[PDB]
RNA sequence: CAUUGGUGAGCAGCGAAGGAUUUGGUGGAUUACUAGCUAAUAGCAAUCUAUUUCAAAGAAUUCAAACUUGGGGGAAUGCCUUGUUGA
């Protein structure tokens, strides 16, 4: 982080690597911000997924 | 006289109108109060920076002026004012018709001088009261006592005596007693002025010979005798600061200083302030201190400042003469012109009869500043040809600015009276330019624009030719001959492609400036006086010679309004900034505005003087208008910039005597429906129907991802436990038997009586409104807290109540969403129940109902269809 | 056309000062930095006044009628507001540093904690005219021996409890009769009085200090005085109290700590009701509704707000902005909502209307460089510093797909096929450009040619070419997709810093370094135009300069450009302090819009105050952090050279004015510039100009009625359209019978047909007749849909505008009123039985 | 502004240091300027060592020597955030006090921190050395007047003062 | 032959009781104008201080208090912590 911020944020991306990531079926509203809105209320997992 | 539109302001450019200033001293501060027609403004000494005004202008023209402390004393007509912070704290009415011509404040006595020689005594009610206000006395002074009274001033160590000054000699009141002690021997010469010396017992008098005596009451003998001949004194003034020096100031502007231990004159400043205008009206000594402050009648208060000596030893004979220090001014003729300077209301440029041009300040008066008329070499080389001796530029006819390159080069273009060539000014530096743009035909510049790019300068000459210069270089360019007689008005476009001009001849061109072409000609009446060009709308009025203004569209060249009504010369006219409104001033002394939309006359005002500018802040929030009489520009506030106003036009025959609710107030209400046959949502935030379907989520969203922490020792009953409001559901009382479910008589809730009542009346009009006004949580609520038992009527009612909510047509979004929260909350019930033959029968009858809105799928469908194929394909 | 005014700002719901609630409490009152902006949360929707500063907003009040606001930045420069009207009544200089003001329940008197002296002042009535000097002074207070830090009206308006740095609370009366009833001071506490309040009953008196210590305060018998009867502590271990407030009807005392936690006590028995954190950062303000329901706190160091529901445990509303750190932004294709991208590495979706943040995005490590929507609209690209191009499903908000390059490059710039099948993003040190498939995620190939980095890029929407720009000095159009591989150089004066492709996609734009706009024409590959901006633009100078701002070349220039939908305009940005709007054909400069008046910002000021300057040189270089009496605010984390990509704290300078991005409305005439402030939204929508269209001496207002009332309605709306007037337009469009309508749609002119269709579709999207729209769209559409068509990029907007209303809120009708019907017919015809 | 003066221990020079980091020393008699230092920056307090060859200044964060003309000598990494120096001049030590609660002295000839001192009672409100016997005297938010020696590590004498800070 | 190299001698043209270049000092602006001091619901502004004191209130086991240190290795004697011995 230190380096970064003394370079301005020039530096040479780190070499790319893969991980695994769970992902738990929940409503869509849910994954929003808290207000009086909801942009999108289908369900997290895909047909195919399910 | 009173506008519906426009309301007065304050005045800008004003210093002093003549009236001598009153200083006074809060502390180790000092301050002067000077007088402005019919009110008064409060400066401080050490910056000049006005502080106060006064609040409400008096009735009639400020005569005196006298401040002590806090309080300021300031009499007009028969009338005594006193002022604190400008907010007047009382008002002193003397019973006589005699106007008040002097006032003398000293201890608890406030002594007032009409012009029929009676001197007034107030006094304090009570010893504390901070000014008096009770009548004490009234103490005439006759012809034979004395003369006309000059002044009235108190000398210090005086037990209640006022000394009168008048025109043959001087007198000693005692104001307890109402007694005269005593009477000077009379005076050769008129007495003029009187000052008390800061001297025991000697006041200092200036004759209308140029003549200072000062006298000393206590022996009634003359002690000096200092000649001015050839002058008349207008003020006089001792130096307090240990040096003892007298400051003589004369009706012709010269300001003399004598040394009164050495018996010589240390100094003379010529001329600084006008004679025509009075001279030196006040000049006054800052209490112990080597700064004098002067006044004048041309709207000037400059302030001198003696230096140390520059000697080591014997100061007071190398006496430094007295050097200029700071002042405040403004024009000392009522303004010819004025314009806008940028697109906030901060600065104006102001131009006046007396040769000069200011830059005045709205937000600050310190800002104010008077343009330069310093010359720039000429890049040529040779020598520019002038007078030696040093003249201001000729009245200013017209201007125009533009500030899309201020701070490149020129950006403004003046033309001058019998002059036949245009000069530049420089806004960022505040100098004339160094271009000068001559009509090439050998006629006087009649008008002047500028391009909205600010390259271009267009003058229009006597003669009828339009020239055309670049601000950078001073280059002429482009030259169009079309109109024979005197061009009026020149114009362009924001777009710099249409230009429009007019003449004397009658005639309107358009021209392509891009093009250089002469797209039309059209002929008017009358002669054509004056263009006023809206950018923003492509419409322009022209004040004709026949008392009208016609609104002209340049894109199709047509006359589109004509507004008549002015009873004599149209002196000047300008476009509101949102292009709705003209408000123009005629020499028939009123101000009326016009609504374009309508084409008629909305408003009108009777000015006491023939207004000869008038112009729309680009804000559109202030009118500036300027007077044929008055140095200074009158600020008016626009009323429409925080209400609606009526568009109705004003009455002709009772404005003369003087000298559809929903269109008249520009507005409309959309209906709540158009037709009974037509769907029509509810009249509310369309979140609320996505709310109510989907309240369960939204505040799962809601809950913090951590629990709180809470004690455990907790009052179970806090929320009802409140001192006193909530209007919620759950805070709702019962209104006043056999225990029913849904609830028994008398402890049952609102929603289920109007219910019941609804059933019975084969009516629910009044628990459909309920329903609408009813927030989301208590919605869900109350469907959820229906009876689900059998015989199952409230079911049964609240379908009912929807259906008939349905036939309607209006707020179906909401009723729609109502049976899904039935069904999600009730789904079950109904399913096992469905034979029933209650059940069965309304959702039966709603489904009837239901089943007619589908027109509406089919709408959405085609348009889509449509919509997505025109865009794509 | 080109009449646009500030409406909102987006990006940003709190950065100091105190946030108030209506007095109905349906509205909240937040500064943001050097504005005020209303949300509305019952209605959804907001606004930001257009009245500014030219300092940060430090105290803020609005009187419980609802009418005036005051507003008080850092120096005690106060501005009274017309709430109703949106107008500015008075600016007053209290000369000092105003730490808080507020208005008597009355309303008649307000409040001013100015430094040691309490000052009251008589409110302006609204309905009076301006004047010179509206306010009158009612009295001035100088009891304390150091600054006040707050002040307390009772409810009967007859009394105030100020609390100052003296550890000293005291009270006062307004009426100098009274002024026997309350002349005490209140000793005893360690540490400054944060707080000081009334019961309801008004006889128990609360004061809180920072060490964290209540003291309840009664008139007792030891003859009667007050005297602290009970002291309550907060054990905090080391936060600090931060701020509080009271509310007596409840009993509510809702404190905040600068550890970032805030929790709620019942007085006097002093119960820990909740007890929640918002983070790490101090909540610097908290606010109380007037029901006691609900909570506002905000956190000036993340720029939060949170409203909460204390009962229920919910949050209203909980939402976080963003301070200089927006890189870039796009509009949704309908135009509703609104994407930024930041240095923090998060992606924000703002809806338009309510001024919140929908969804928040934080895969990305480094900071976002750009966003970009596909033609579809459903999905959305952005690329990063940290090496990556990332997709993302807006249906289901998951990064189906990330794109990155073999030699780990860094991305500054990306673009998007239309068909939504090729995306290619360009680098400041590669002189390459990608190219992926987003089926696959495949790298395609990496285009060469250039001999710069890569500055810009976009696609074509109809040929489907790919231009792109360098600082190389030259322009390529490449035909990537077909069987052939060419590519077009075309040669400029200087590096080439921003790119905008036509909707057409006949001609481009390019701005350049020397400040120029040149257009040219990609199938020809000539230029067309140029527009000299150098003369326009609007720089500042920083007070770390040592050279004019005239001479300074720092940024004269335009580093973001984008065309009108239409195709005849182009507006512009970059790092300095103007927003200027070109007309393309004339190349003449239509406006120009000023970004801030901020001096808190840098760039702000051409000409700097000669005061400030010094031998030592300008005072506002000193640095005054050690003043500050927190140990937070006197630590300095300054990396020595930094200048971009960190915290604030990171830089040691001040910030300066700069405009990132900047786009066109597609569905709306309106802009939004992404700025240090945040996304400043102009649009026309006030509409108050009188900008008529061919009239003549007939056409009227009058008229128009008197052509209703006689039933030629065709006449009434073409005059009605000539006029151009709003009202007058709704009125003839709703008295037109659905009979005739038809009638009518097939007889409007057809150069008319642009305004009508602009006018339902504004229209329509917040009005109640839903079917009435409709029917008219249907008759336009059928009537003149091959006029439509012959002319897409005439009607584009308007277009826009209409599908938005049939698609997200008719279609969210049918819907709700479909699935009923399913549902019905389920229930009646299955067996529910057992 | 504002400024905090100190006067030489011979009362020959005066030592100025404005709160924005204005600081100048200058024999007052003679009306001779010795140096002047814009260190651009918060300084709280200055003192005279042994003569009024050098002078210490209580900046921001670290307390830097100086020496007759301005010229940086050494910065004082361990004294944290002082705001009150004193020079006991018989002993050569420099003592400073500040918002870490810390009592330091420091010895000048030799360059040494004699004693670091954990006061336990916050930051230090006030503070004056017993020229009888070099004992130094601090004031603290709680009201108490500790007396400190370089040479034990807890008060000598602890005396209650006042009801707030001294 | 060219100097857009320097230094000079002179014209044409410009041209109203002279013209050009440089420079010290002060004043007004550089943010949007509600006045000075104090022990401040009022006094003072020529100050009182010969009523300026009393009374009342006011003291957290927080009896906690370096969020403040360049890296590696140690620390005899110090300092901190823990236990322990004898009073």
């Amino acid at each position: 982080y230190k380096l970064d911020v003394l370079s301005s944020v020039h530096f040479v991306p780190k070499p790319a690597s893969t991980s695994l990531e769970i992902r738990v079926e929940t409503p869509t509203i849910s994954m929003e911000d808290a207000q009086p809105l909801y942009m999108s209320n289908a369900s997290s997992l895909a047909p195919q997924e399910i | 006289k009173n506008s519906k539109i426009f309301s007065p302001f304050r005045i800008i450019g004003n210093v002093s109108n003549g009236v001598p200033f009153a200083t006074g001293t809060l502390g180790s501060t000092f301050y002067i109060v000077t007088c402005v027609g019919k009110t008064f403004q409060i400066y401080d000494a050490n910056t000049l920076h006005l502080l106060f005004v006064s609040e409400k202008e008096t009735p009639s023209s400020i005569v005196a002026l006298s401040a002590h402390f806090h309080y300021v004393y300031a009499a007009y007509e028969n009338k005594v004012g006193i002022y604190k912070r400008g907010i007047e704290e009382h008002l002193l009415e003397l019973e006589t018709d005699a106007n008040v011509e002097h006032l003398c404040i000293f201890g608890d006595y406030l002594c007032a001088s009409t012009d029929d020689n009676s001197i007034f005594i107030y006094k304090k009610s009570d010893p504390q009261d901070k000014y008096p206000s009770e009548f004490y006395t009234k103490l005439t002074v006759t012809e034979i006592q004395g003369g006309e009274i000059v002044s009235l001033q108190h000398l210090a160590t005086y037990l209640n005596k006022l000394t009168v000054v008048t025109k043959s000699n001087v007198l000693l009141f005692n104001v307890r007693t109402g007694k005269l002690v005593f009477t000077s021997n009379e005076f050769p010469d008129q007495i003029t002025t009187a000052e008390p010396a800061p001297v025991l017992d000697i006041i200092a008098l200036g004759t209308v010979t140029g003549e200072v005596i000062m006298f000393n009451m206590r022996k009634g003998k003359r002690i000096r005798t200092i000649k001015i001949p050839q002058s008349r004194i207008s003020s006089l003034s001792f130096r307090t600061d240990g040096s003892s020096h007298l400051s003589v100031g004369t009706s012709s502007g010269d300001l003399i200083f004598y040394d009164l231990d050495r018996r010589s004159r240390i100094h003379v400043l010529k001329n600084i302030h006008r004679e025509s205008y009075g001279g030196v009206t006040q000049a006054t000594f800052l209490n112990g201190q080597p700064i004098i402050v002067t006044s004048g009648g041309d709207n000037s208060l400059k302030e001198y400042v003696f230096d140390p000596s520059l000697s080591q030893g014997s100061g007071d004979v190398v006496v430094q003469p007295p050097r200029y220090l700071r002042s405040r001014g403004g024009h000392s003729q009522p303004p010819s012109y004025i314009a806008f300077a940028d697109s906030q209301s901060h600065f104006m440029l102001s131009a006046s009869k007396d040769r000069s041009l200011w830059s005045f300040s709205l937000r600050k008066d310190a800002q104010s500043q008077e343009m330069s008329q310093r010359l720039h070499k000429k890049q040529d080389g040779g020598r520019v040809g002038g007078s030696t001796i040093k003249s201001k530029f000729p009245e200013i006819v017209a201007l125009a600015i533009e500030n899309a390159r201020i701070g490149e080069w020129e950006n403004i273009i003046t033309a001058h009276k019998d002059e036949k060539f245009a000069r530049t000014w420089d806004m960022r530096n505040k100098r004339v330019g160094r271009w000068t743009f001559d009509t090439t035909d050998d006629g006087f510049v009649k008008s002047v624009a500028m391009s909205q790019c600010g390259n271009f300068g267009f003058i229009g000459s006597s003669n009828g030719s339009i020239t055309i210069y670049n601000m950078q270089s001073g280059i002429l360019r482009k030259k169009y001959k079309l109109h024979k007689r005197a061009v009026t008005g020149i114009s362009l476009d924001g777009m710099n492609r249409k230009m429009v001009s007019c003449g004397l001849d009658g005639i309107v061109g358009f021209y392509d400036f891009n093009k250089s072409t002469l797209l039309g000609k059209l002929k008017l009446d009358a002669p054509i006086t004056a263009m006023v060009y809206h950018r923003s709308s492509d419409l322009f009025a022209l004040a004709l010679d026949d008392l009208s203004i016609v609104v002209i569209d340049a894109v199709t060249q047509r006359v589109v309004r004509q507004l008549w009504g002015h009873s004599n010369r149209i002196t000047a006219f300008d476009f509101s900034p949102e292009g709705r409104w003209i408000v123009s001033a005629s020499l028939d002394s009123t101000i009326r505005t016009w609504d374009l939309p309508t084409g008629g006359c909305i408003d009108g005002i009777i000015v006491d003087n023939v207004a000869t500018n008038v112009k729309f802040s680009p804000n559109g929030d202030l009118l500036a208008t300027t007077h044929v009489t008055g140095n200074g520009i009158c600020i008016w506030t626009n009323r429409a910039q925080f209400k609606t106003v009526s568009t109705r036009t004003i009455d002709e025959s009772e404005f003369a005597r003087m000298a559809l609710n929903d269109i008249d107030f520009n507005t409309y209400t959309s209906l709540e429906q158009i037709d009974k046959e037509l769907l029509t949502l509810s009249i509310g935030p369309r979140s609320k129907m996505n709310t109510l379907l989907h309240l369960d989520v939204i505040r799962k969203r809601s809950k913090p991802k951590e629990a709180p922490k809470k004690s455990e020792k907790l009052p179970f009953f806090l929320q009802l436990s409140g001192e006193k409001v909530r209007e919620g559901i759950a805070h709702e009382t019962p209104e006043e038997n056999k225990f029913k479910v849904t609830g028994r008589l008398g402890f049952e809730s609102h929603f289920t009586k109007q219910l019941r009542e609804g059933s019975q009346s084969k009516d629910y009009s009044s628990l459909l409104a309920t329903l609408i006004n009813f927030s989301p949580a208590a919605v869900d609520l109350e469907i959820r807290s229906l009876n689900s038992f059998e015989p199952f009527d409230e079911i049964v009612w609240f379908i009912d109540a929807l259906t008939q909510g349905l036939k309607s047509n209006k707020n179906f979004e909401l009723y729609e969403t109502f049976m899904s929260l039935l069904f999600k909350a009730h789904g079950d019930v109904i399913h096992a129940n469905n034979k029933n033959q209650d059940i069965a029968s309304a959702l039966q009858n709603w489904e009837d109902v239901h089943k007619k809105e589908d027109r509406l799928d089919d709408l959405v469908k085609f348009c889509m269809g449509v919509a997505a194929f025109v865009t794509t394909a | 056309k080109s009449d646009f005014k500030f409406s909102n700002l987006l990006g940003t719901v709190y950065r100091q000062g105190n946030i108030t609630f209506s007095d109905d409490g349906k509205q909240l009152l937040s500064p943001v930095g050097n504005r005020v902006s209303v949300f509305d949360l019952i209605n959804n929707k907001s606004f930001t006044f257009e009245y500014e500063h030219r300092k940060n907003i430090a105290a803020i009040d609005l009187n419980k009628q609802g009418t005036l606001l005051i507003s008080i930045d850092e120096d005690g420069r106060a501005i009274l507001v017309n709430f109703k009207a949106r107008n500015v009544l008075h600016h007053f200089n209290f000369k000092e540093k105003c730490s808080a003001v507020k208005f008597s329940p009355d309303g008649r008197l307000f409040a001013l904690a100015s430094g040691r002296f309490l000052q009251i002042w008589k409110t302006p009535d609204v309905n009076k005219d301006r004047q010179f000097a509206p306010f009158v002074r009612h009295r001035v207070h100088a009891g304390h021996f150091q600054d006040i830090t707050s002040l307390t009206w009772s409810q009967d308006s007859r009394f105030i409890l100020t609390t100052s740095k003296d550890l000293s609370a005291k009270i006062w009366s307004v009426d100098s009769e009274e002024k026997n009833l309350a002349a005490t001071t209140f000793n005893g506490h360690r540490d400054y009085v944060m707080g000081a309040f009334f019961s309801h009953d008004q006889e128990k008196i609360y004061t809180v200090s920072k060490d964290g210590a209540v003291f309840v305060w009664e008139f007792t018998k030891r003859k009667y005085s007050w005297r602290i009867t009970k002291k309550h502590f907060f054990y905090a271990n080391q936060a600090k109290v931060k701020c509080v407030t009271f509310h007596p009807a409840t009993r509510l005392l809702a404190v905040g700590f600068t550890s970032g936690e805030f929790r709620l006590y019942d007085l006097p028995d002093f119960t820990l009701i909740q007890q929640l954190s918002m983070g790490q950062n101090p909540v610097n303000t908290v606010s109380v509704n007037q029901t006691g329901e609900w909570l506002a706190f905000g956190s000036s160091k993340l720029g939060q707000l949170l409203v909460y529901e204390w009962q229920s445990e919910s949050y209203i509303l909980k939402q976080q902005g963003h301070f200089d750190s927006t890189n870039s932004l796009a509009y949704s294709p309908d135009g509703s909502r609104v994407v930024t991208a930041s240095e923090d590495g998060k992606i924000k979706v703002w809806d338009i209307t309510s001024g919140f943040c929908l969804a928040t995005f934080e895969e990305h490590t480094s900071s976002v460089t750009a966003v970009q929507f596909a033609k579809r609209g459903q999905v959305m690209f952005s690329s990063s510093l940290d090496g990556t191009v990332r997709a993302w499903d807006l249906i289901r908000y998951r990064n189906f797909r990330t794109f990155t390059g073999t030699e780990r490059i860094q991305f500054n710039c990306l673009a998007v096929d239309p068909s939504g099948e090729v995306v290619c993003a360009g680098s400041l040190d590669n002189f390459d450009i990608h190219v992926w498939s987003v089926q696959t995620g495949q790298l395609l190939d990496a285009l060469s040619g250039h001999e710069g980095p890569v500055s810009c890029l976009s696609f074509s929407q109809e040929n489907s070419v790919l231009a792109s720009a360098s600082w190389d000095k030259t322009i390529r159009i490449w035909s990537i997709f077909g069987r052939s591989q060419q590519v077009e150089p075309i040669e400029v004066y200087s590096d080439v810093l921003a790119l905008s492709m036509r909707p057409d996609g006949k001609e481009v734009a390019v701005s350049t370094l020397k400040g120029q706009i040149s257009i040219f024409n990609i199938e020809d590959a000539k230029q067309v135009g140029n527009i000299d901006c150098r003369k326009d633009i609007i720089s500042g100078r920083f007070n770390q300069d040592r050279f004019t701002a005239k001479n300074s070349e720092r940024s004269k220039f335009f580093t973001t450009i984008h065309y009108s939908f239409d195709g005849m305009a182009i507006v512009a940005g970059g790092n300095n302090n103007s927003i200027c709007l070109y007309d393309v054909p004339n190349e003449v400069l239509l406006k120009r819009f000023i970004v801030s008046r901020n001096m808190a910002l840098n760039g702000t000021l051409e000409f700097l105050n000669s005061k400030k300057m010094t031998e030592a040189g300008s005072l506002d270089l000193i640095d005054d952090a050690g003043e500050n009496s927190d140990l937070e605010d006197r630590i300095d984390n300054s990396l020595p050279g930094s200048q971009r990509g960190g915290d604030l704290s990171t830089r040691k300078m001040r910030p300066e004015v700069r405009v990132t991005s900047v786009q066109f409305s597609p569905t709306a005439n309106a802009f939004a510039a992404a700025s240090t402030e945040g996304l400043l939204i102009y649009s026309t929508n006030d509409t108050i100009l009188f900008d008529p269209f061919d009239l003549d001496v007939d056409v009227t207002p009058h008229s128009t009625v008197e052509a209703l009332r006689e039933k030629q309605f065709l006449n009434a709306l073409v005059m009605a359209f000539r006029l151009n007037e709003e009202y007058l337009i709704n009125k003839v469009y709703e008295a037109i019978p659905i009979k005739e309508i038809p009638l009518v749609a097939s007889n409007i002119p057809a150069i008319y047909l642009p305004r009508i269709l602009k006018f339902i579709g504004d229209f329509a999207i917040e009005s109640q007749h839903i079917e009435f729209n409709l029917i008219w769209i249907k008759a336009l559409l059928s009537a003149s849909g091959g006029y439509i068509n012959e002319h897409k990029y005439l009607f584009s907007t308007a277009m826009r505008s209409i599908q938005r209303f049939i698609v997200r809120v008719a279609k969210e009708v049918v819907n709700t009123t479909t699935d009923n019907k399913y549902t019905y017919r389920f229930l009646v015809s299955t067996d529910g039985s057992m | 502004g504002p400024y905090h003066i100190k006067y030489a221990k011979n009362g020959t020079h005066l030592l100025i240091t404005g709160r924005k980091g204005h600081v100048a020393s200058m024999d007052w008699r003679k009306g001779q300027l010795r140096a002047e230092l814009f260190l651009n920056e918060t300084c709280h307090s200055a003192t005279y060592l042994q003569n009024e060859q050098y002078f210490a200044v209580a900046q921001k964060k670290y307390t830097f020597i100086y020496d007759h003309e301005g010229t940086e000598l050494h910065r004082l990494k361990q004294h944290i955030e002082a705001r009150h120096l004193d020079f006991l001049p018989y002993h050569y030590l420099l003592v400073t006090a500040g918002e870490t609660g810390w009592l330091k002295y420091h010895d000048v000839s030799t360059g040494q921190l004699v004693s670091e001192l954990r006061t336990k009672a916050g930051p230090t409100m006030a503070m004056a050395q017993n020229p009888w016997n070099a004992v130094m005297h601090l004031g603290h938010s709680n009201g108490t007047v500790s007396l400190w020696s370089p040479s034990m590590p807890e008060p000598l004498v602890k005396l209650l003062s006042a009801r707030g800070p001294v």
